[PDB]
């Protein structure tokens, strides 16, 4: 029906900095656009309604603007505090959300191999674990390869939450076998391509 | 001030229904529209509907038409809102949110009730090891667990610098999986002791697992 578009994503910033997020609406239905923030562990919490008026006991730092079809929020002087996620509304319709990252310089991923143990073997199932440690920005892929071939949808992924003291990422890619099909194969390893990388990188191990 | 405390967390097998329950307080109950959003784990806000609590109206997204119901209790200034027949999808904290005049925008909002849909029961995890080999990583795999949360420590906390314990992933099977990792040098692999501690209070769950090279 009416679909709001935030852009961009993502922001990555340094605390001090201007933030200036964007939600674009296909139809303009209306003049009237609020914004909400919501921090980890927390319920949303609305700042900005129709388009510039800031809420009861919001910072000033926060202002919002436009009309029609465009809308836009400012943070002037980003904060430690202020790094969260924040949404547009409008009626019954919600923006994607943009979430506000601390900016650093690009850190390449240390990556890790770690075979099944030998007591969850015992069990009847094999986790491989691809450990990608300390790395920035967030985008990163990782390729599991079994015998040289490349598998899909059998691995899931986690990712932190960025490091209050170094604003980098650390995530886990596990791969997860039966027994049997965990031993009819002999090579397994895991594909990292990350930004900070010149080339891929390959952790792999012989069962 | 004006509060709005809903009912305490919920969980529900699939096909159920839950009756949430949002009370409030300092203000005239049934003088300002009562909206209800929910957030499906680690994804965006979603719009359910609303109830005028002045005469009971009510007004449906399209897709839970049918499926819920919006009411309220002016005589205890309590709104409710139930849904029936829950799927996976319906996993989420679900917040009341209150219109400051009569805009459409949610002013006040109350603290969220989650609500687990799950087929599962209790269960307490296997913990494995993930052995290591200036700088070596090595960990401890918490697998198949359920409700969430687990916690994990090493060296019964005395471990803390470059701990990273990912969050949890729910798995096809209903059961939870996570690591916890950490980054030690390699000249200690050899004579340090490094044991994860893990922690899952449903199932009185308290593993202490050794992970050697």
């Amino acid at each position: 029906e009416i679909v709001l578009t935030q852009s961009p994503a993502t922001l990555s910033l340094s605390p001090g900095e201007r933030a200036t997020l964007s939600c674009r609406a296909s139809q303009s239905v209306s003049s009237y656009l609020a914004w909400y923030q919501q921090k980890p562990g927390q319920a949303p919490r609305l700042l900005i309604y129709d388009a510039s008026n800031r809420a009861t006991g919001i910072p000033a730092r926060f202002s919002g603007s436009g009309s029609g079809t465009d809308f836009t929020l400012t943070i002037s002087s980003l904060e430690p505090e202020d790094f969260a996620v924040y949404y547009c509304q409008q009626y019954e319709f919600f923006g994607q959300g943009t979430k506000l990252e601390i900016k650093r310089t690009v850190a390449a991923p240390s990556v890790f191999i770690f075979p099944p143990s030998d007591e969850q073997l015992k069990s009847g199932t094999a986790s491989v674990v691809c450990l990608l440690n300390n790395f920035y920005p967030r985008e990163a892929k990782v390729q599991w390869k079994v015998d040289n071939a490349l598998q899909s949808g059998n691995s899931q992924e986690s990712v932190t939450e960025q490091d209050s003291k170094d604003s980098t990422y650390s995530l886990s890619s596990t791969l997860t076998l039966s027994k049997a099909d965990y031993e009819k194969h002999k090579v397994y390893a895991c594909e990292v391509t990350h930004q900070g990388l010149s080339s891929p990188v390959t952790k792999s191990f012989n069962r | 001030m004006v509060q709005l405390v809903q009912s305490g967390t919920e969980v529900k097998k699939p096909g159920a229904s839950v009756k949430v329950s949002c009370k409030a307080s300092g203000y005239t109950f049934t003088g300002y529209y009562m909206h209800w959003v929910r957030q499906a784990p680690g994804q965006g806000l979603e719009w359910m509907g609303w109830i005028n609590p002045n005469g009971g109206d009510t007004n449906y997204a399209q897709k839970f038409q049918g499926r819920v119901t919006m009411t309220r209790d002016t005589s205890i200034s309590t709104a409710y809102m139930e849904l029936s027949s829950l799927r996976s999808e319906d996993m989420a904290v679900y917040y009341c949110a209150r219109e400051y005049s009569s805009g459409w925008y949610f002013a006040y909002w109350g603290q969220g009730t989650l609500v687990t849909v799950s087929s599962a029961s209790t269960k307490g995890p296997s913990v494995f090891p993930l052995a290591p080999s200036g700088t070596a990583a090595l960990g401890c795999l918490v697998k198949d667990y359920f409700p969430e949360p687990v916690t994990v420590s090493w060296n019964s906390g005395a471990l803390t610098s470059g701990v990273h314990t990912f969050p949890a992933v729910l798995q096809s099977s209903g059961l939870y999986s996570l690591s916890s990792v950490v980054t030690v040098p390699s000249s200690s692999l050899g004579t340090q002791t490094y044991i994860c501690n893990v922690n899952h209070k449903p199932s009185n769950t308290k593993v202490d697992k050794k992970v050697e090279p």
